């Protein structure tokens, strides 16, 4: 518990941990029992084998405390491939509800360093599970191999750059169709500007509880308005590309 | 019981698929000794239990390149036999 | 290098 | 020329691509040295011409039982090389 909470979450810490102790154990090699000096006999095998065993047992229980972490990078794993099925699945050019599918487009920007992080972790888990097998792992029946997950992690990065990519560039109908949006989103505000001077009920003459209800409508509308602005800029500032 | 440990060198299923095939094909194995028949077996289990329809190959020294479905792919060792199993039909 | 060296160098007390 | 004789095992399917995969075949394993690359590459070829979903296993001794759709079974063996390319997608 000591050394575990001395290292923390540190992957790359952990194989130089396990590089080290290796090393220790190797230097800490030796053949001879009792190490004569003088007429002094003193016994030297017996607890050379004592802490010999004591090295095994502690680098082997080490070695436990990493089936954890690889655990949660195959749930990782499973999680990038079973929603990306789905997601490449998802959207298309048409759907004028692009709005969603430029969301997506940007989702999948913002995951693009995520995915060059989850690669260089791939290669520290390949770099730790080749240490496993050379320090003897018996592989559990539900322990999810190594090739599997790296094939299936490979074809979903092909499968992404290749499909991602051709729906990103082929936007010009999407920038033409987010063109007219905004420019009908403009001629409407117009409109409700000059509804707006001309429906001025600042005149007291007009009774409060009518010209309320009207104002009310006009609120309505104007909030209906504004919606459709902001949802028109954000959408051009998301696909950033108009 | 010979202890013929499973390690699977590529698949796209669940870990309870990857399982269930190692199970199968360890099973087969010690049914048959006919490498087409141990397929058969394989096979026929696969299409019982998941649906038709299922290719699997048994031997030693092939290499291999499939198109399959998603979360339908498999490929693992039992011994010194290779063990490929993927879903296109 | 080091580390399981340097945790061992805390020893509770003598 | 390698005079690798075609001789064939199983074949339910047409002549005419009897000999597009035997040509195919021989161009591939005069090509590459990995048999895994040599089932890439006739996969490849028979998803270009003969649509996909074909299935290429090259190999030397193996155990095969597979779905083919009727006129897409191959089987043979080249020298001593194992051929197998079936289609089910």
């Amino acid at each position: 518990e000591n050394i575990y909470n001395r290292l923390g979450e540190d992957l790359n810490k952990w194989q130089a941990l396990l590089v080290q102790i290796r090393k220790a154990r190797g230097t800490f090699d030796n053949a001879e029992t009792k190490k004569e000096f003088g007429p002094v006999v003193i016994d030297y095998g017996k607890v050379q084998s004592k802490v010999n065993l004591k090295y095994d047992s502690w680098h082997k229980e080490v070695l436990s405390k990493f089936g954890q972490m690889l655990g949660s990078n195959m749930t990782e794993f499973h999680s990038q491939i079973s929603k990306s099925r789905q997601e490449l699945e998802q959207h298309s050019v048409d759907t004028a509800s692009t709005s969603d599918a430029v969301t997506f487009i940007t989702y999948v920007q913002s995951l693009k360093r995520k995915i060059k992080q989850f690669e260089k972790q791939v290669e520290l888990y390949r770099n730790g599970q080749r240490l496993l097998e050379k320090q003897r792992f018996q592989f559990p029946p539900s322990w999810l191999y190594i090739d599997n997950i790296e094939g299936e992690w490979g074809a979903f990065n092909d499968i992404m750059r290749r499909k991602d990519s051709a729906i990103q560039q082929q936007v010009a109908n999407l920038q033409m169709k987010i063109v007219q949006e905004d420019r009908a989103v403009e001629s409407r505000t117009t409109d409700l500007l000059t509804d707006w001077e001309k429906t001025k009920p600042v005149t007291g003459n007009l009774r409060p509880e009518e010209a309320l209800q009207a104002l009310t409508i006009y609120e309505g509308k104007f909030g209906r308005l504004k919606d459709d602005r902001e949802k028109c800029a954000k959408a051009k500032e998301a696909l950033e590309l108009t | 019981m010979c202890d013929r440990k499973a390690v699977i060198k590529n698949a796209d299923m669940s870990e309870e698929m990857q399982q269930d095939s190692v199970e199968c094909a360890t099973q087969a194995l010690e049914k048959y000794n006919i490498e087409k028949d141990i397929a058969a077996h394989i096979k026929k289990e696969f299409d019982k239990k998941y649906n038709p329809t299922w290719h699997c190959i048994v031997g030693r020294n092939f290499g291999s390149y499939v198109t399959h479905e998603t979360k339908h792919f498999i490929y693992f060792y039992l011994g010194q036999v290779a063990i490929l199993l993927f879903k296109s039909g | 290098s080091s580390i399981l060296s340097e945790v061992s160098t805390r020893a509770r007390s003598k």
